[PDB]
Parts: C-alpha cells; structure tokens; sequence
C-alpha cells in the first residue's frame, strides 16, 4: 500500500515489454515451432516412401 | 490494537477510511484512574 | 516487547549481543503511574 503507485507502475512496465520481447527473439516460440515441424516433416517423409 | 499493527501516518494508503482502535488495556486503567481519583479525593478529603 | 520472545537466560546463546527492550508498558505508565506522585504531593507536601 505505501508503494502501490510504484508497484502498479513498475508492472505495466515489465507487462510492456512482453510484447516487445516476444516478437523480437526468433526462437522464442521454438517450443512450439518444433512440435508442428517434428509432426509435418514426419508426415512429409511417409509419402516420400511411396 | 493487538489485532492490528500500525506503519507510518494515515496520508499515503489510497483508500483508507476512518475508524476508532480500541486498546484494550486503557478501559481497565481509566476505570482503575477512576478509583485513583476518588482515592486522591479520599486523600485530599481531609 | 511485542516484537520479540524470550526463552531462558542470555549465557548459553553464542553472540548475544547487549541492548535494552522498550518496554511500550512504560510510557503508559510512566505517564500515568508518575502522574500520580505529584498528586501524592497535593496534601503531603503543604
Ligand atoms: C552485557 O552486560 C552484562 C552486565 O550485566 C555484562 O556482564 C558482566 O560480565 C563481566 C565479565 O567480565 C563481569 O565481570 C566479572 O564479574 C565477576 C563476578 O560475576 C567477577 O568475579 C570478575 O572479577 C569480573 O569483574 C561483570 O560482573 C558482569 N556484570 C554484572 C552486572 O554482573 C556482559 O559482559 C555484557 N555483555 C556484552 C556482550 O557486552
Ligand atoms: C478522517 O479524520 C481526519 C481528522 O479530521 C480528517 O482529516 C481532515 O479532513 C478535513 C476535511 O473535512 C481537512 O480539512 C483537514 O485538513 C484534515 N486534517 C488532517 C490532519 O488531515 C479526514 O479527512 C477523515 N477522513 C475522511 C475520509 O473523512
Ligand atoms: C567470527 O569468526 C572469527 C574467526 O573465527 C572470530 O574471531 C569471531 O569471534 C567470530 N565472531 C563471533 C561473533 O563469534
Ligand atoms: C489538588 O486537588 C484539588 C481537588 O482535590 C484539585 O482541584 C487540584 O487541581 C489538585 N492539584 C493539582 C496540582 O492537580
């Protein structure tokens, strides 16, 4: 309470970057990314065997 | 006042309203301050 | 007094330090229980 209006602050500027850092590094999302390339390439190489 | 515990003056929290604390150890002093007075007016009496 | 809790006395702890403990009791009575000397004095003294 002695500290909200710095705390209030201090977090929509941490919330503010997030929006920021997400979109900036590539690989954020690479735990993500994986799990749909793991699933198509494997679906690419079982047509590639016929 | 043993319920609750105090940190700085009253002029920095948003929201903070007006109450009365009651202490608990005055009521029995003040009605003991009560029987002192009557006893220091036994005391002046004569 | 109402921030800290004894047990025992103070040789078996290894550095112990010296300090007093404010009583908050005290200036209550301090206050009140000196108030009552000098109405002691209101018919003793003259
Ligand atoms: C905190 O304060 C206390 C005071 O209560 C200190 O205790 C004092 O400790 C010294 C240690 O040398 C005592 O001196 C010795 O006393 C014995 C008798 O008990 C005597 O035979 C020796 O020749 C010597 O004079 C001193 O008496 C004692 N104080 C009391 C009132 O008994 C304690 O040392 C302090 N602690 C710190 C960390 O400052
Ligand atoms: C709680 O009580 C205090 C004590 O009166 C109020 O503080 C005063 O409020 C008046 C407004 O009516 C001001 O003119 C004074 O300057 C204030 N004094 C101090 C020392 O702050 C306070 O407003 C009350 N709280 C509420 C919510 O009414
Ligand atoms: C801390 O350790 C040093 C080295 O052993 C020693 O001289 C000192 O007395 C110790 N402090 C306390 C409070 O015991
Ligand atoms: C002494 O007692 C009388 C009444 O008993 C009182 O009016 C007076 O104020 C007292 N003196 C002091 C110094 O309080």
């Amino acid at each position: 309470y002695e500290n909200q209006k710095l705390i209030a602050n201090q977090f929509n500027s941490a919330i503010g970057k997030i929006q920021d850092s997400l979109s900036s590094t590539p690989s954020a999302l690479g735990k993500l990314q994986d799990v749909v390339n793991h699933n198509a390439q494997a679906l690419n190489t079982l047509v590639k065997q016929l | 006042t043993d319920n609750t515990f105090v940190s700085g003056n009253c002029d920095v929290v948003i929201g903070i309203v007006n109450n009365t604390v009651y202490d608990p150890l005055q009521p029995e002093l003040d009605s003991f301050k009560e029987e002192l007075d009557k006893y220091f007016k036994n005391h002046t009496s004569p």
